[PDB]
């Protein structure tokens, strides 16, 4: 489903991310929480004001788990089984949640890396983006 | 829905400045490539079966530029866009078979050319009033479907 | 979208024999087990952890029949369905942030309840009428959040 | 994603349709014709009456290969491989379509099997008939 090439233009953009992953994942949330001021009900608990700690934090995480899963790119129900027992059993996360955030992630990518975001690798991270949220949202304990 | 005052103003900054020759092209060019079953609606236009074939397509930039002011009409009469829209919307039901799906695709696709050209200055406001107006096209693309 | 007159009629027809305090409840169940981030939205029903117990709870049944019951209302103003939802498709969206995706997913799960009780009887003529009828409550219950 | 429950479950469902898979097949392909006239716009080339030699030939073809799908369910992209370049690359199918045809089967194992379609094996099936269609629509050369 993911092929050969599609693993290799993942790899690719995440090395340009470098250093940074940590402020795209919390870019990405303020858009998603302003642009479709639902999303902002799973989170009644949190500051939501630009620039808030809790948001910051928060960003990181959502980043990291990112990372590994690139990193264990051949197995990703593997790699990611804790976080799918969170998103599935617990939190109970609707999947149009992940479509709205997958969005808001690529233009956050598409801002910040106009010459590494062409057509074909957005391609392929639309796909890996929707790989991971399959699995969040799936229940295989 | 309304667009706020404010929301109404950021509309109409940012569109003074697109590229109206480039950033039709582009989005619709992005669609074939990212959602590749939608390549089978526009089989007249020629080689499709690779993204370097899709973005280097003359026929497919020409189209893009007419889907644009299509767009640009809608943003003059945005407290009737159902009147507006209401001859297009038959025809993408009774001719094309266009899956109203497709058209949710598309405003995204739009959205993520404009960040890809305005960079910084597509801030999460700009964004989230074109969230809007994608939404309101959509539904008034579709709304004879019913 | 209008029903023909054999199409009204197929209607009519199986509606007359459906277990009322029965098919609005499995209907509603099965939504809950087969998409299970449905369970958020009735959260003060109770348990709804596995398969056997979202089957067995009370509340689910009871809320179940309601709905039908709303259903039922629809079949008799098929030519003014979004005058009839006008007050029940506010409540969804301001009160209730229900994502309209949703709808879809019950009307055909109550297709799926139908074709399990009526068998050799639920005809693919008889889904067809059906077919519409699932759609256009869907569609009508939409209407305001545009 | 499927879960050892779920290869169970969906292994029980098939062990009960037994020597039936064909004509299942092509029950759910009229059902999915005559109330989504769109989808007949695939298939210029068939005579779509009822009963038509061709519905049944080609709802043969679609029963075998889920019955393979089953007995290789660990590894779906490996015993897939050939299908997805025929639905991916060549017919260019919008995923909506493969939406309409899964509920028509459903709705055909419902009819026919109303003892053993339970709800806890209808969300199995649910998942396994998506999973196929991901497959199907997916292009890894
Ligand atoms: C790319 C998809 C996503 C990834 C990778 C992801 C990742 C994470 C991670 C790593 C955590 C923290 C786990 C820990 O406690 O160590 C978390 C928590 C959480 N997630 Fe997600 N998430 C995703 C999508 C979503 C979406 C769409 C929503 C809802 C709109 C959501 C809602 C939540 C909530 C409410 C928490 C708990 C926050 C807290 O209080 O710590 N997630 N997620
Ligand atoms: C953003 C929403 C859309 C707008 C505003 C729009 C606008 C238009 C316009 C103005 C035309 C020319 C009408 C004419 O010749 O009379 C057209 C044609 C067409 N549209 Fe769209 N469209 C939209 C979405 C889509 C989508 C999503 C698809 C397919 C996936 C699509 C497929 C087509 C096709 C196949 C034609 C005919 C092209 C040709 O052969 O000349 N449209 N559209
Ligand atoms: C087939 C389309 C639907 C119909 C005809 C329908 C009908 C109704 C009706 C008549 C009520 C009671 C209204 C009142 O108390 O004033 C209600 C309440 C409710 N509906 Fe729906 N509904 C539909 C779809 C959905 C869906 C898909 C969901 C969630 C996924 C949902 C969630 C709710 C909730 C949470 C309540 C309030 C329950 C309570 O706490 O008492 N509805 N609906
Ligand atoms: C469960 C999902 C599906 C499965 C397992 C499946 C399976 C198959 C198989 C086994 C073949 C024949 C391959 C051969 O030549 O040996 C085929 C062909 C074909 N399929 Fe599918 N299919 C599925 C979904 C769909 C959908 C949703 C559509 C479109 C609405 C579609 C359209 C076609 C067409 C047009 C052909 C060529 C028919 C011919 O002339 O032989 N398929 N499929």
């Amino acid at each position: 489903v993911l092929s050969s090439t599609d693993k290799s233009n993942v790899k690719a953009a995440w090395d340009k991310v470098g250093g940074n992953v940590g402020e795209y994942g919390a870019e990405a949330l303020e858009r998603m929480f302003l642009s479709f001021p639902t999303t902002k009900t799973y989170f009644p608990h949190f500051d939501l004001a630009h620039g808030s700690s809790q948001v910051k934090a928060h960003g990181k995480k959502v980043g990291d788990a990112l990372t590994n899963a690139v990193g264990h790119i051949d197995d990703l129900p593997g790699a990611l089984s804790a976080l799918s027992d969170l998103h599935a059993y617990k939190l109970r996360v609707d999947p149009v949640n992940f479509k709205l955030l997958s969005h808001c992630l690529l233009v956050t990518l598409a801002s910040h890396l106009p010459s590494d975001f062409t057509p074909a690798v957005h391609a392929s991270l639309d796909k890996f983006l929707a790989s991971v949220s399959t699995v969040l949202t799936s229940k295989y304990r | 829905v309304h667009l706020s005052g404010e929301e109404k103003a950021a509309v109409t900054g940012l569109w003074g400045k697109v590229k109206v020759d480039e950033v039709g092209g582009e989005a619709l060019g992005r669609l074939l490539v990212v959602y590749p079953w939608t390549q089978r609606f526009f089989d007249s236009f020629g080689d499709l079966s690779s993204a370097s074939a899709v973005m280097g397509n003359p026929k497919v930039k020409a189209h893009g530029k007419k889907v644009l002011d299509s767009f640009s009409e809608g943003l003059q009469h945005l407290d009737n866009l159902k009147g507006t829209f209401a001859k297009l919307s038959e025809l993408h039901c009774d001719k094309l078979h266009v899956d109203p799906e497709n058209f949710r695709l598309l405003g995204n696709v739009l959205v993520c050319v404009l960040a890809r050209h305005f960079g910084k200055e597509f801030t999460p406001q700009v964004q989230a009033a074109y969230q809007k107006v994608v939404a309101g096209v959509a539904n008034a693309l579709a709304h004879k479907y019913h």
